[PDB]
RNA sequence: CAGCUUUACAGAUCAAUGGCGGAGGGAGGUCAACAUCAAGAACUGUGGGCGCCUAUAGAACUUAUAACGAACAUGGUUCUUGCCUUUUACCAGAACCAUCCGGGUGUUGUCUCCAUAGAAACAGGUAAAGCUGUAUUUUUU
């Protein structure tokens, strides 16, 4: 049995679509789509998530009849106790869907519904990693927030589709009770917002990026979908695409038959009001208000949709659900958006390169694959790797590198530019992440996210394991970088078991959080004394928790909660002092320079140079680390003791861990 | 990019020599000087000349060639 | 819209067939379609009416001069039918 | 309706296979919905050059194989 | 007649609803629906005793849950309930190099209300703690002063022969619609407008006050009652029979 | 061979057809689905071709057959 | 204003094939009897492959801040407490357990109150309801 859980069986959530055409489109690349939806805390991407995977699958176990009522939402893919219990999202539990688009033509999608709480950026990173497009999903109150502009921000940074999503729009619609128009000019604020912390792509509803949600009355539309559904029967084909052009941009219908750009006085509202808006608020109102027979006329006329003599009997919110669902038909729209945001596949080579180095292509050669965070997903270790070139099947020996040693390996063949095998597993099982349940497969091909069983025990955290037949192969091959989680953790929980005797169990439970929880740095200081160095508040607490209940279950004894200070120089050093059985300078850097570093010699710098202004020589002689290193004496040009000082850089780098 | 509207704008400009090759006849091309322009095609085409293809010249006066069966255009 | 239109769409990726009004069959990797059957290939064979083959990389076809497109039998159990 | 997306064809020499077993090459200058083609001229199928740019109708066109990758 | 016009009939009888009606399953009286305008008009009546937080976040530490982990932790939330504790309190850290006050740093207080918010951190050595909620914000606006889709309380942004859908319709905003609205955000009983009947003994119109967060100056024994009443729920809740 | 008296083209929807062709082919295959333009989808669709003697056999499988290049449609049998 | 599917209609030859067919109730009772409602998120059969896979399917009810109750009592047992010093009767916590006041769901059976037809489609009309439609390069000019 278990409390933290999965399906455990094959008496899986049978699915609309039969799961053999999913397996053999993820067999063609350009035919998957790695979602990976990300946004702020309960902004909805869970809720999002869970409604697709219903319009996907036939009858779902764990779906109640108040959640399927309406009611309570069915959070799907937080399957943990904790996740459950505490009320978000907060580990990695996306899905694998044949969803399709207005072209009726279907296409597999790996979503990954990352944790919205701030604390758990690190799970919201290697989302982003996994992912080609990311749905930033935003509350419509809430707006852009600045959690949202760094979202954002980290999204143009690792090379990725983003197909926004204005989820909340009943909350203006009633909580607030907001007039259409007001409705209609907070969602332009809010799109404005959305391009200025963009860099350059604009983003409007019109180009079908921007989509806008209701996830708990059970309904996403871009305009587009809309237009499909609802202005087919009036409008015919040539002036479709204009007609869905003209809606957003502060248009007016003139109660006349072809619209324009000025404000005109007999009518009042723009066009998406008038088209849209308006038309959402009547359903809202008539739902929650109007007399139930005249309703269904309307549907029976409008929309051309007929309610059930059981779904009249319905109580408010979740009749007004269903007639949600009954308009906004079951989310392809949404699909469509995502697909116009990733119909440019040339972005993905750039986030490969982001991802590792500048890449020359290999693809027949030999199979790779990011291997991003391990998980726990259904009780047993799982690894969460992307294939990213070639195939990997079940029971296949393949070499695997965590990115703890990237760096090194690639400093090495440059060095080479004999087999080195270091390390290597046997694949026991691949599964799809299918939100509760892992729907097992034997291949698992380029493009794609999968669950494998056996590399977890390999690596600690992110790994990239590949399949080579050559020495020519392995050249050409990269190691992908370390995941930055964009959220540095200095939340200091220091530990000590209780009962030293099981202290063993304490160490197995410390790396078991490694492993899964990767934004959490685990130092095991001389004084047996173990300490975590965890995001935030929120996060340790839910650490905790998984160690002192499912990943050890013993008592352990917890400090109060400290930070990682960090030792530095306010003025430059006044006294040369030397040591023996070396005298080395101190002066802090520039903090504009420092903020920079945060975020070839020659060229090195040249960079310095543009940034604080420096002197050549310290430019030429400098060669840093995690901070700053030179090497500016007089005799050192001249003499070689000094020269070949990667050895000596080590020594200072164990002071840098290590101050004063 | 060049349309191909805008090309037979161009080509209308200068007046310059036209080489036609017929839809479904192999045989037979024509040579002359693009003077008109319409919405398809279709274009007036005056100093026109038949030629036969090489598997030399034959007498031809002022011409609008049917925009149906052209196969080629240059200028 | 056009169920064959939308077919050959899905079939998008898939390795499939191809003959013209000439008479001159192809076989590869679909590349795009779209409403009117704009198809195309990529890493393609070409067979002529004679029997001789001809390999040849990225090939575009127009819809007017297609004769007719085999898909793979994989298409036939999902989903844009009902 | 929707535009032909040639544009990774575009400034490439192509092989146009057009009506009556025929053919033409030349580098890809430019298109339309009609499927027109815009392209700088080269020889027809030993072989002999025709014409200094080159424009072709939508109908004519049986096939445009890339000869460049 | 005006306000309450369609309870009036009914609401003061022996069945609250009659026999033989659509209103009611029947004569057994075991389900009911309702239409909303009655729904409205009872929800306005029981202004009184309904008297609910619509927000949910308002009941910070003072969940079923929270109540749980402070049982637990034998830490009283000042204003909720106390109980024996679950574990004897051990005293016998013995001066150890862990906790000591050489040691830590006392920068923040740690308040006990902070204990039953991150049970698992804040608290060393928990049992038996159950996990507690962590939740969004409620805007939500009610117009008492009887006008339609206003924004009263919160300030302004910066910045071919046919219609739109839902034409002819010649209003937006319904007359019952404002009632309707108010209706969607309140809590169990009246969000619905169909349901199971329960017991009069099953109806309990005390708890959601001694559930809510006292109303301040009161005095002291009333406050007391208040935490004995809690407590009394607390247990019932918890050990489920 | 029987059939029953259809109305439409659509009626008669994944039964076993016959589909004659300009170029002299007959395409033998089940009718998943039509067009406007007259577009078939055939399910386990057979090319037999008449070479200028005896019928030339070819098993195609799942093929998209244009409008414009048919001829005419015969029922050749029923479902299943 | 065209097309096909269904009712309301004559009078048919009535084959052909379908579908409504051993064609016959409905609403309900502070009415029963039985079944069943805390388990690997968990259901039941059916054959087949051989206690388990693969297709069939079915599925009423209850459940995620986890439950038949938006509700809350009392026992019994140990252990620890407290008032206390004898016990009952008690304090308050724990762990197992029970009892109880209730609840559904399904199937029958009854009780009550209203009621009563054993055959209609085809050729197509008459009338009304469901959806589709509004020749110059890629479909049929
Ligand atoms: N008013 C309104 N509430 C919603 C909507 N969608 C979700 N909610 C509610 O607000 C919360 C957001 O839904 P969740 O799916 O839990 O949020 P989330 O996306 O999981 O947030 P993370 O846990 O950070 O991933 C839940 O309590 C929902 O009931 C919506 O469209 N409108």
């Amino acid at each position: 049995e278990h409390t933290i859980f999965t399906q455990l069986k094959k008496n899986i959530p049978k699915t609309r679509y039969n799961r053999d055409y999913m397996l053999s489109m993820a067999n063609i690349p350009e035919r998957i789509i790695n979602v990976g939806v990300i946004g702020p805390l309960h902004s909805g991407k869970t809720s999002l998530m869970d409604l697709l995977v219903i319009d996907s699958h036939k009858r779902i176990p764990d779906m109640s009849k108040n959640v399927e009522l309406g009611w309570k939402p069915l959070r799907y893919l937080d399957n943990l106790k904790q996740e459950i219990d505490r009320g978000l999202s907060i580990k990695l539990n996306g899905s694998t869907l044949l969803c399709t688009d207005l072209e009726s033509k279907s296409r597999m999608i790996n979503f990954l519904d990352a944790p919205g709480h701030v604390n758990f950026m690190d799970e919201t990173a290697v989302a982003l990693a996994a992912s080609d497009l990311v749905l930033i999903v935003i509350d419509v109150v809430e707006g852009v927030t600045f959690v949202v502009e760094q979202l954002i921000k980290q999204s143009i940074k690792n090379n990725v589709a983003m197909c926004f999503v204005i989820n909340k729009l009943d909350r203006l619609i009633l909580d607030l009770k907001l007039p259409p128009m007001d409705a209609y000019l907070k969602l332009n604020h809010i799109i404005a917002n959305i391009n200025s912390f963009t860099k350059g792509n604009v983003f409007s509803p019109i180009d079908n990026n921007i989509i806008f949600a209701s996830t708990k009355l059970g309904f996403t539309f871009t305009i587009k979908e809309f237009v499909s559904y609802y202005y087919a029967h009036s409008i015919p084909s040539s002036k479709i695409d204009d007609f869905t052009t003209r809606l957003w941009g502060s248009v007016y219908y003139h109660k006349g038959n072809f619209r324009t750009k000025p404000f005109e006085n007999v009518e009042k509202y723009p066009t998406f009001v008038e088209f849209i808006l308006i038309p959402l608020y009547k359903i809202f109102s008539y739902a929650l208000s109007m007399e139930k027979d005249k309703l269904k006329n309307l549907l029976r006329s409008n929309f051309r949709v007929n309610l059930s003599q059981e779904a009249l009997q319905y109580d408010p919110q979740p009749f007004l659900k269903h007639v949600l669902q009954l308009i906004f038909r079951q989310q392809t729209g949404l699909v469509d958006a995502i697909t116009r945001c990733y119909q440019p596949f040339e972005l993905f080579d750039n986030k490969t390169a982001h991802l590792s180095i500048p890449g020359k292509s290999t693809p027949e050669g030999t199979l790779w694959a990011h291997v991003l965070k391990t998980v726990d997903y259904g009780g047993a270790e799982w690894s969460l790797v992307r294939i990213y070139s070639g195939l990997l099947k079940r029971g296949d020996t393949v070499r695997i590198l965590d990115t703890s040693q990237s760096e090194s390996r690639q400093k090495r063949q440059l060095h080479d530019i004999e087999d080195d095998e270091t390390p290597s597993c046997e694949v026991e099982e691949i599964g799809l992440l299918g939100g509760r349940y892992v729907y097992p497969v034997h291949e698992a091909h380029k493009g794609q996210i999968v669950l494998i069983k056996g590399i977890s025990s390999a690596y600690i955290k992110s790994a990239t394991l590949y399949s080579v037949k050559s020495k020519e192969d392995m050249k050409q091959l990269k190691f992908f970088k370390p995941l930055d989680y964009i959220t540095e953790a200095v939340f200091k929980i220091v530990l000590q078991p209780l009962l030293p005797r099981e202290l063993p169990k304490l160490l197995d439970a410390l790396n078991k959080i490694s492993k899964y929880y990767p934004g959490v740095i685990i130092k095991v200081e001389e004084s047996g004394e173990h300490v975590i160095l965890g995001n935030g508040e929120l996060y340790m607490d839910c650490l905790l928790y998984d160690l002192r209940a499912s990943y050890a279950k013993i008592e352990i004894k917890i400090s109060d909660p400290l930070t990682v200070f960090s030792e530095s120089c306010s003025n430059e050093s006044f006294a040369s002092i030397p040591v023996s059985n070396i005298s080395v300078a101190a002066e802090p850097m520039d903090s504009k320079m420092i903020q920079d570093l945060s975020r070839p010699r020659k060229l090195s710098k040249i960079l310095r140079t543009e940034y604080g202004w420096d002197s050549l020589a310290s430019r030429n002689v400098w060669s840093f680390y995690n901070l700053i290193n030179d090497t500016l004496p007089d005799e050192i040009s001249p003499e070689l003791l000094s020269k070949y000082k990667e050895q000596i850089i080590q020594g200072f780098y164990w002071a840098v861990k290590e101050g004063p | 990019m060049v349309p191909p509207i805008n090309c037979i704008f161009n080509f209308l400009q200068q007046q310059t020599p036209v080489t036609i090759w017929l839809f479904e006849q192999i045989g037979i091309r024509i040579k002359g000087k693009i003077v008109g322009f319409d919405e398809f095609m279709n274009v007036v085409i005056d100093e026109a000349v038949e030629i036969p293809v090489n598997s030399k010249g034959t007498p031809l006066g002022k011409i609008l060639l049917k925009g149906d069966n052209i196969t080629l255009i240059t200028s | 819209n056009g169920i064959p239109v939308k077919l050959l769409n899905e079939a998008q990726g898939h390795i499939v067939s191809l003959e013209l009004t000439t008479g001159a069959t192809y076989r590869g990797k679909l590349v795009e379609s779209e409403d009117s059957m704009n198809v195309q290939l990529r890493d393609v064979i070409a067979t002529e009416p004679q029997g001789a083959v001809t390999h040849m990389d990225q090939i575009f076809v127009r819809g007017s001069q297609i004769k007719f497109i085999v898909v793979p039998d994989l298409l036939k159990n999902a989903p844009l039918f009902k | 309706v929707s535009t032909p997306e040639l544009k990774k064809y575009m400034d490439k020499k192509i092989l146009l296979n057009i009506n009556g077993s025929r053919k033409v090459a030349g580098i890809l200058r430019g298109y339309d919905i009609f499927l027109n083609v815009v392209l700088d001229d080269a020889m027809e199928i030993n072989n002999h050059q025709l014409g200094l740019q080159t424009v072709i109708r939508g109908n004519s066109i049986i096939s445009l194989e890339a000869l460049d990758a | 007649s005006q306000d309450d016009e369609y309870v009036k009939d009914w609401l003061y009888d022996s069945r609250p609803l009659e026999e033989d009606s659509k209103k009611v399953n029947g004569t057994s009286y075991k389900k009911w629906s309702f239409d909303l305008p009655e729904m409205s008009n009872l929800y306005r009546l029981s202004t009184p005793l309904r008297d609910e937080v619509t927000d949910k976040n308002y009941y910070y530490l003072f969940d079923k849950k929270s109540f749980f982990n402070g049982k637990a932790l034998n830490n009283a939330i000042p204003g909720g309930p106390k109980f024996e504790p679950l574990y004897p309190r051990e005293e016998e850290e013995d001066y150890n190099e862990f906790n000591s006050i050489d040691r830590v740093i006392f920068r923040v207080p740690i308040r006990s209300e902070y204990k039953v918010a991150f049970p698992h951190l804040y608290n060393s050595r928990p049992r038996s703690v159950r996990i507690p909620w962590y939740n969004n914000p409620v805007s939500c606006i009610i117009q008492n002063d009887e006008e339609y889709d206003t924004p009263a309380l919160f300030f302004d942004p910066s910045l071919e022969d046919f219609a739109p859908l839902l034409a002819e319709e010649e209003e937006l905003i319904l007359p019952n619609t404002k009632d309707a609205m108010s209706l969607y955000h309140s809590p169990f009983p009246f969000n619905r407008t169909k349901g199971k009947m329960v017991r009069a003994q099953d109806v309990a119109l005390a708890k959601k006050w001694f559930l809510q967060h006292p109303d301040e100056e009161y005095p002291v024994k009333v406050k007391v009652s208040y935490q004995k009443l809690l407590k009394n729920y607390v247990l019932n809740e918890l050990h489920p029979t | 061979i029987q059939v029953a008296h259809s109305s439409r083209l659509a009626n008669l929807i994944d039964y076993k057809l016959r589909v004659l062709t300009q170029d002299g082919r007959v395409y033998i295959g089940q009718l998943m689905a039509f067009d406007k333009h007259m577009n078939l989808v055939l399910n386990e669709c057979i090319e037999e071709r008449v070479p200028k003697i005896k019928v030339e056999k070819r098993v195609l499988g799942l093929t998209i057959l244009r409008g414009e290049q048919i001829l005419s449609t015969v029922v050749e049998d029923k479902p299943l």
